RNA sequence: GGACCUGGCGGUGCUUCAUAUCCCUCUAGAGGAGCCUGUUCUGUAAUCGAUAAACCCCGAUCAACCUCACCACCUCUUGCUCAGCCUAUAUACCGCCAUCUUCAGCAAACCCUGAUGAAGGCUACAAAGUAAGCGCAAGUACCCACGUAAAGACGUUAGGUCAAGGUGUAGCCCAUGAGGUGGCAAGAAAUGGGCUACAUUUUCUACCCCAGAAACGAUAGCCCUUAUGAAUAAGGGUCGAAGGUGGAUUUAG
């Protein structure tokens, strides 16, 4: 769906997601054109008509009671709907079917609060003749709608005189309850609808969050389930997987669902219930709890759709590389170069302290360059993990040349951003390992680097540790006017000075001495 | 000048990638199959080889230019740096050294081809001078270097045939020995055998010659080919034919007719026919007919 | 918003010429016909006569399509020579060369 | 049709989507003789 | 004196792209054609409808990125579905970019009624070919 | 790294009726670049051999037909400017060939056309008698 | 119709006219010169007449973390908008013609007392 | 290149032969002659289908049945 | 103020799936592409343009898809849908033996929306009268009949149709005026026995 | 007014040239008669434009009605057009081209000479010229490498073209815009380009070339048929003259 060029390549979550946004709403935006302006593209110049290509048409016709009706469930809204029973109540005084009313029912309670209010006491002058799917679409838009009394009620006077109707019946019921769900679940497996189990879905929707005592009868509410052979068990074995939600893993009843999820991605799949969506994000989730590869190698035909929305893929990419960071790590740097383009902070930090616990230190240079030609730029806390955890090395001697290329980087990054403020902490932070890279062939870059660093100061031990040695590493002049300023500045570069004095400083001049006596 | 080798080995990992994608072992890999594969991958319908599609090297991409030819500091490395044409003139120097030398002891090459081979240009007359002064190195003795200092300048002299080819003999059913030939014309194309040992009457697409070709000339024409070489009544021949013009048949039968004859007799009457003219196809054909023209050369009146 | 009123004169006749065109080709050929009686083809006769104007197929022109040039036109391509040669010069067309024969 | 053409290409001018430089110069210029009388 | 799609000699400031410097008697020699299709060839029709469809397709294309392009455009129409080819600047940002491509696609989808798709390529800034 | 376990195959019934016997399929494909016809016809017969049937290729002739317009706009006669369509003649013969294998082959070529070519197919298929006769 | 426009740049050359027997011969014309102009730099793509809110162009796509919606520019920020951009190329009209002050030499339409300033730098560098 | 389009699941009998759109007239009168002539050029056209042509008919059947009143 | 990443060019590796990195038909992207290979016409002491800025290059058509391997793996791919030629048919006068009567029917294919061309009606067929007649009288009589519709030197009647649009009209059409030829030169006249 | 620089011009000198171009030369033609088609001119209410070379079967690879832009008459007034205008201006222009061109020069950017003047810059056994780039050329197209096409820069004719189309300026904006009926488009005359023949290399006949007869010529006019059309073209019968190979001059190869 991307281009393909760099510029317009996407290199962002956010910015991809805008991205493709702005193309949906170019789509809207072309919508609104030709149903605004369809004579334009009424000509059927190509020979396959294709209504998909033809303009749309919303258009209510001329005052005509029955075709106007015929029209309603075409139109979907509801102010015709309002104006129609108004002409059929108040002069005409007649129904033009029941189908009719029961239709206008079905989409008002679909469209629903005063609004809700009005729309729900204005039904019930609708002629007597009102039949069961009437009352249970009543039933219908009040819980779904509006609150549960009202469709408990109604219910109650259908007694007095469906699977979803009933659905919605227990959802109403339901939002410690033991007798009331224990009675539902009775009476309802004693009628005979033979629900599709979406009142099971429901309940368990319902029973999200319980205790032992309704999380472990699930198990044999499942296995009910089983026995009557209807579910596939996609969604609900998914909700009581959440349902375990947790002071202590239970690694049993992991096992157990690791071998019935075995079976489950190892049969095909068939799409059924709507809420397969946070499917694989809990499910993902609750996997990044669990921490286990060879699970997560299990969790990963066409079942890649129901990953649908860029938050539920986004989490679950993380909690992925997540896993596979903190499970050698050559396999999964492996996977990780095969998908970063495909794929999109706390991702790269874990990264980060994964190839420090690797020690493959040659990688990580090329990891910060992806980044930052993505997206990584105007933040320091990863470029404080990097410079932290890339010179804690120094061993390797020949690699001094690229720790000074990627701190050079660092740097062009750092200062870009002076109106906002953020590049000023970032030297008194970081500065100190990114100038001892410098240091270690290039040393006047690095020595004008800490002249900046000291004129912006916060020393340190390793800060004093690398004055010594760039001080060390032949020109008493140039080395004194570094730290004997230091020294008068602070006080551990004097008690360094100290010593540093006795080789060859101390014999030049003795105005700097002097000062340093002063001052110590 | 780092650019040529940047664009050196983005050449050798783009020919890496190439073999790869058109399926082969990218250690034997060729310019041919380099032409063949962006051919086949990218073609265009481009007349011009230079502006067609091509996967190069850069070295003969880019075309020879002279280094940087002073150091970064003071004098330059050659001494005619200071004055233009120090290659040339270092060439003359030297050549007029081994010309003295050679005293006291006691095909050719273009101009732009000295120009590509150098790094500077040059005038004709600097071109005719020293060939002039190779001409008078070659005038007297020269030894083995002074034989291959020439000979790396001077090129092949690309000697043509100059010959007429020979169509093989052939052999059918019942012992029959024979010959094929064809021959074209403005419009016109035929094919005829000549038989050796057969002789006498001649067929021209199953009827013979003197009522197919009622007028006297074509017959003559036919006829000129045999007349020449002298053997008349001693060669057979049957001939298929598809033209417009009489006489266009008549000339087309003629050099199909010589080009099977050439093969049956001697080299050397080959060589007599060939002086004779008449074993060349006339490149000569109906010119245009321009827009503003009356016909293909005469324009309408000049009103004034 | 065509490019002139001899366009827009044009569209009408061709559009007036289509919309009567069936009844044009059934009486012409009633009119054309041999052995049915001369009083029927004079019928058929003045009955084309009365027929409307701007309907018969020949008073309407294959004019070009940008510039409304009348003569100068190819049928292929239904432009104007000089916008033909316009495209073809800068290129914007396809699969046409210069008669370099 | 010219006719939808133009109609569509004004209005989408209109909206503010395509620049019409022919129509940008004719309504200046229209502007300015306007403006001179 | 022939003056057809080519560009009088300046002093030497004018920049120049590769079909704008070439004359038009280079087209098949040393150029290529903008648009595919087949209705120049024998036997096919239609080739009007394309001229005219291609032409209106350049405009509005020109006239919905404009101070963007910096060359022609190229299209390639494989029996039904239709491709594009723009050349553009990174002036405008990629959102502009992407919206826009999303809504001539659409238009263009809707008006044709065939599958319409594009692509464009970036530069920093107009390539060059000679100095005119 | 990432290969996919289970490969989604397509279905595929096998009706009872017979599938029809193409003898001949000629195709004939017109182009402006030699070039281009070349690639595509290299492109056909390496499809064909690696499905194991038969092949033919010749080149029939060029046509071009060629056109005078006026040079100038008002008056100019005897200069004038020229243009040519030029197409190119490509054939591939098929013989011995199954029904479906015709549409799926011919799908796939369809579907693998480039631009500037259009493709004449003209089949010959084999049948027995009816049974009025 | 839209065919038969066409786009600026050839336009402009014929609208100027710097071409011909005017400009040839250095016979020119009697003070009377057309100064280009460009509008497509002036106006942004977004706005038109009726102003439709862009999410896309003309407004920012997201505000608060939120996506946007098409809406509806009303009559009176149109014309205010309309103002405004009225009043900016009255303005750029304004800075583009002004008066030109050369100083005064020796005389007025005389090159004598005019200074060019210091001669150009050298190509090896030389700061004249 | 008929990928819908069916005419309606038409018939090339019911295209051809028109002999039964032929039967309120005899065998041999200028009518007959002009109306077989006019089947005839409807069977050779195949751009237009059984609909067109007996609109076509029936259009002759009325004018030259209001025409009745020679029948010479 | 934005900047565009470097090309994939040294992403890439030299083992690679160029198939699935260019599946179907699409334009050219340098950027995507890593060749150098550049095209156009070039300048005394200068070369062609490079691949970056080359529309050459995009307004060309493009094949660099549908490289040999893909072609391999695409045909190895689609022989498990493939069927096989019954061997016994391996000839002319065999093929022709088992189903004598050919018919042939043909159309074009060329670019834009619209797809219905009228050329797809006409249609032909053919079939050698020596082994299917069976008798003499009828045989002459069809021959007297049919003008020039058939070729004795080879020895075929070929007929064709167009007058149905459809292709199916057409197919019956021919059949059925077969059938009624066939049953029309079965039988005679008087004036036809009077010769 | 004196002396100078450049160009043009010379019925200006010397030398080398002229390819179908100068001639001498070769062929076939035009200016003879008729016809077709343009132009000038006459009259008509009845377009317009080019109207030496470098226009005259030119815009036109088309005018019986639209094409039509003229004119008489009759109607519309926000008019398909967020109007329109075939209104003037090609001496505002773009766009498109003739021309020398059957040329080979044009040149940004530098240096030098002339006392640092306009201007000029050539000597090869060499004395201040260096050169981007364009063009020529080269290469490409047809059948080759020749040939033909194509290409053919800088500039001149204020060259043609606001009537292919648009546009600057100036105008009509009940009109100088728009719509529908009609005819308009003939020749006392002159001229141009082409066709036909004025003959026996001709005319007729079957064939396209071994024959037999005659000793010509209408593509104009009259009548008729048919072609498409709602309302000029091909064919047939009659008419069977001018015409006898061109007046100075002139065209193409
Ligand atoms: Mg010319
Ligand atoms: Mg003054
Ligand atoms: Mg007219
Ligand atoms: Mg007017
Ligand atoms: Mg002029
Ligand atoms: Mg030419
Ligand atoms: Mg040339
Ligand atoms: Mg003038
Ligand atoms: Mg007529």
């Amino acid at each position: 769906v991307f281009q393909d060029d760099p510029y317009l390549m996407p290199a962002s979550s956010l910015e991809s997601r805008s991205f493709l946004l702005a193309k949906k709403s170019g789509e809207n935006v072309a919508k609104f054109i030709i149903n605004s302006y369809p004579k334009y593209f009424q000509k059927d110049i190509a020979e396959p008509h294709i209504p998909c290509l033809m303009p749309e048409y919303f258009e209510p016709q001329i005052k005509d009671i029955s075709e106007a009706a015929l029209k309603e469930r075409i139109e979907l809204r509801k102010v015709k709907a309002s104006v129609d029973m108004f002409d059929q109540l108040l002069q005409a005084g007649t129904t033009v079917s029941l189908e009719t009313t029961n239709s206008l029912l079905d989409l008002l309670c679909y469209y629903g609060t005063w609004r809700a209010k009005n729309n729900a006491e204005r039904i019930f002058s609708l002629m007597p003749e009102k039949n069961e799917h009437s009352y249970c679409t009543m039933i219908r838009g009040m819980v779904k709608h509006r609150a549960y009394e009202q469709a408990l009620n109604l219910y109650t006077e259908l007694l007095n005189n469906d699977v979803y109707t009933f659905n919605a019946l227990i959802e109403a019921t339901v939002c410690e309850k033991w007798s009331k769900i224990l009675e539902l679940l009775r009476h309802m497996v004693a009628q005979k609808v033979k629900p599709n189990l979406q009142t099971f879905n429901t309940i368990l929707k319902c029973l999200r969050r319980f205790h032992v005592f309704a999380r472990s009868p699930a198990l044999q509410v499942l296995r009910e389930m089983k026995a009557i052979g209807i579910e596939p068990s996609l969604a609900t074995y998914h909700h009581i997987i959440r349902l375990f939600d947790p002071g202590d893993p239970l690694k049993r009843s992991s096992f157990i669902i690791y071998d019935i999820m075995n079976e489950l991605m190892g049969k095909r799949f068939s799409p059924k219930d709507p809420d397969d969506d946070k499917f694989f994000q809990s499910a993902m989730s609750i996997c990044s709890s669990l921490r286990d590869l060879e699970l997560a190698y299990q969790v990963h035909g066409d079942n890649w759709k129901f990953i649908g929305p860029d938050q539920h893929r986004n989490f679950y990419y993380s909690k992925f590389f997540d896993l596979i960071c903190l499970m050698q790590i050559d396999v999964t740097l492996k996977w990780y170069e095969d998908l970063i383009p495909s794929a999109y902070s706390q991702t790269m930090i874990h990264l980060l302290q994964a190839l420090d616990v690797a020690n493959r230190l040659e990688v990580i240079p090329k990891i910060w360059k992806d980044s930052k030609e993505y997206g990584h730029t105007f933040r320091s806390d990863l470029r404080e993990e990097i410079l932290m955890l890339m010179a804690r090395d120094k061993h390797p001697p020949e690699l001094q040349v690229a720790f000074a290329d990627c701190a050079a980087d660092i740097k062009s990054a750092y200062e870009s951003q002076p109106i906002r403020q953020t590049a000023q902490d970032w030297p008194a932070t970081s500065l100190n390992c990114i100038a001892i890279l410098f240091l270690r062939g290039r040393t006047q870059e690095a020595w004008k680097m800490l002249g900046l660093f000291r004129k912006h100061k916060i020393p340190r031990s390793e800060l004093l540790n690398e004055l010594m040695d760039s001080a060390k590493v032949n020109s008493p002049s140039q080395a004194i006017e570094v730290v004997e300023l230091a020294s008068a500045f602070s006080l551990p570069i004097c008690e360094g000075l100290t010593q540093r004095v006795m080789s060859d400083f101390a014999i030049n001049q003795e105005q700097k001495e002097a000062l340093s006596n002063l001052t110590a | 000048e780092d650019f040529i080798k940047k664009q050196i080995e983005e050449f050798n990992i783009g020919k890496r990638h190439l073999a790869n994608m058109m399926g082969e072992d990218p250690e034997t890999f060729t310019q041919e199959d380099i032409d063949r594969a962006i051919a086949y991958l990218f073609p265009s319908g481009l007349f011009e080889k230079r502006a067609r599609p091509v996967m190069k090297h850069p070295e003969q991409i880019f075309p020879r230019q002279r280094a940087i030819q002073w150091g970064e500091d003071g004098r330059p490395f050659h001494y005619l740096f200071y004055t233009g044409k120090q290659s040339y003139y270092s060439l003359m120097h030297d050549v007029y050294g081994m010309l003295l030398n050679l005293e006291k002891h006691q095909r050719w090459l273009i101009k732009e081809e000295l120009e590509e081979m150098l790094v500077e240009k040059l005038s004709d007359l600097d071109y005719m001078q020293f060939i002039r002064l190779l001409e008078k190195l070659l005038t007297s003795q020269c030894g083995a270097a002074e034989e291959e200092f020439v000979q790396r300048f001077r090129r092949s002299v690309t000697l043509e045939s100059k010959k007429q080819l020979i169509e093989p003999v052939q052999y059918d059913e019942q012992g029959m020995a024979f010959s094929k030939s064809e021959g074209k014309r403005k419009t016109a194309k035929a094919e005829a055998i000549v038989y050796k040992h057969g002789s006498g009457r001649i067929k021209v697409n199953g009827i013979d010659y003197q009522l197919y070709f009622p007028i006297t000339q074509d017959r003559e024409q036919l006829m000129f080919p045999f007349h020449f070489v002298d053997r008349l009544g001693k060669h057979d021949v049957t001939c298929t034919v598809s033209g417009g013009g009489r006489s266009a048949q008549a000339g087309a039968i003629r050099l199909a007719m010589a080009k099977a004859l050439c093969s049956f007799v001697t080299e050397d009457e080959v060589e007599w026919m060939r002086q004779a003219g008449l074993l060349t196809t006339d490149p000569r054909v109906r010119e245009r007919k321009k827009p503003g023209q009356e016909g293909a050369r005469r324009k309408f009146t000049w009103k004034k | 918003h065509y490019v002139d009123w001899r366009m827009w004169r044009d569209v009408k006749r061709r559009k007036m010429a289509y919309e009567y065109a069936d009844e044009r080709l059934r009486i012409n050929s009633l009119r054309k016909n041999t052995i049915l009686p001369k009083i029927l083809q004079d019928v058929a006769d003045e009955e084309i006569a009365a027929l409307p104007r701007d309907s018969c197929p020949v008073r309407i022109r294959n004019r070009c399509v940008m510039t409304s040039r009348p003569r100068g036109v190819k049928r292929r391509w239904r432009l104007s020579r000089i916008v033909f040669r316009h495209l073809a010069d800068h290129g914007q067309l396809s699969g046409i060369q210069r008669a370099t024969w | 049709n010219h006719h939808t053409y133009a109609e569509l290409m004004q209005t989408l001018r209109f909206l503010g989507l395509y620049r019409d430089e022919h129509q940008d110069f004719m309504d200046e210029q229209k502007r300015l003789k306007k403006l001179r009388g | 004196k022939n003056r057809a799609a080519r560009v009088r000699v300046s002093k030497g400031d004018k920049p120049v792209t590769y079909e704008e410097a070439h004359a038009p008697h280079y087209i098949a020699h040393r150029k290529g054609w903008l648009s595919l299709h087949t209705g120049n060839l024998d036997g096919e029709d239609h080739a009007a409808e394309r001229t005219v469809e291609d032409v209106f397709l350049r405009k509005f294309m020109w006239g919905t990125f404009p101070g963007c392009l910096a060359d022609q455009l190229v299209l390639k129409r494989r029996g039904n579905q239709l491709e594009i080819c723009a050349v553009v600047l990174r002036q405008l940002s990629p959102h502009k970019y992407y919206f826009l491509v999303g809504y001539s696609e659409t238009l263009l989808s809707y008006f044709y009624k065939c599958p319409v798709r594009l692509h464009l390529q970036t530069v920093p800034s107009k390539v060059v070919y000679k100095y005119l | 790294v990432d290969v996919p376990k289970d490969l989604t195959k397509p279905v595929v019934t096998i009706s009872d009726e017979p599938d029809i016997l193409y003898k001949r399929l000629s195709v004939l494909v017109k182009g402006h670049d030699k070039a281009v016809l070349d690639s595509y016809e290299y492109f056909a017969v390496l499809a064909a051999k690696e499905l194991g049937i038969s092949i033919k290729v010749h080149e029939p002739p060029r046509k071009i037909e060629r056109f005078t317009l006026l040079q100038s706009v008002h008056i100019y006669k005897k200069h004038r400017v020229q243009y040519e369509m030029r197409t190119l003649y490509r054939c591939l013969e098929l013989e011995h060939l199954t029904g479906s294998t015709a549409d799926v082959y011919l799908e796939y070529i369809q579907r693998n056309l480039p631009e500037g070519v259009a493709m004449e197919v003209t089949k010959t298929q084999l049948e027995q008698l009816p049974e009025h006769i | 119709s839209f065919f038969t426009k066409l786009t600026a740049d050839e336009l402009w050359k014929g609208a100027l006219a710097e071409t011909g027997a005017g400009a040839k011969k250095g016979r020119g014309k009697r003070t009377k010169k057309k100064k280009r102009k460009d509008l497509n730099r002036g106006q942004i793509i977004g706005e038109g007449r009726y102003g439709f809110l862009w999410p896309g162009l003309n407004v920012p796509l997201m505000k608060n973390g939120a996506v946007q919606t098409i809406a509806q520019r009303s009559k009176e920020e149109q014309e205010k908008v309309e103002a405004d951009m009225i009043q900016q190329r009255e303005e750029w009209d304004r800075k583009k013609k002004m008066k030109v002050k050369r100083e005064r030499g020796w005389s007025g339409n005389s090159w004598g007392g005019i200074s060019l300033g210091p001669p150009d730098p050298g190509p090896c560098g030389e700061t004249y | 290149n008929e990928a819908g389009f069916d005419d309606d699941g038409s018939e090339f009998h019911e295209h051809i032969f028109l002999e039964k759109h032929l039967e309120s007239f005899p065998k041999q009168g200028p009518i007959r002659h002009f109306m077989e002539l006019v089947t005839c050029g409807l069977s050779k056209n195949p751009y237009l289908s059984v609909k067109q042509k007996v609109e076509h008919i029936e259009w002759f059947r009325n004018y030259f049945n209001e025409k009745k009143d020679i029948l010479k | 103020r934005r900047k565009a990443l470097p090309p994939r060019t040294e992403k890439m590796a030299v083992d690679q799936d160029w198939p699935s990195v260019y599946p179907v038909a699409a334009p050219f992207k340098p950027s995507a592409v890593p060749l150098p290979v550049r095209m156009g016409y070039p300048v005394k002491k200068g070369v062609p343009m490079a691949k970056e800025g080359n529309l050459e290059l995009l307004k060309i058509p493009n094949f660099l898809h549908l490289t040999p391997v893909a072609i391999k793996k695409h045909c190895e791919a689609l022989k498990d849908f493939c069927t096989e030629w019954p061997a016994a048919l391996d000839s002319d006068e065999k093929c022709e033996k088992h189903f004598p009567i050919e018919i042939d029917s043909t159309d074009y294919v060329s670019s834009g929306p619209s797809v219905r061309n009228p050329r797809a009606r006409v249609v032909v067929l053919r079939v050698k009268l020596s082994s299917l007649n069976l008798d003499d009288h009828a045989k002459k009589k069809l021959i007297k009949l049919v003008g020039e519709r058939y070729c004795k030197t080879t020895d075929v009647l070929t007929i064709k149709t167009d007058r149905c649009p459809l292709r199916r009209q057409n197919y019956d059409y021919a059949v059925y005026l077969l059938t009624v030829l066939y049953h029309e030169s079965w039988n005679t006249e008087e004036w036809e026995k009077s010769k």
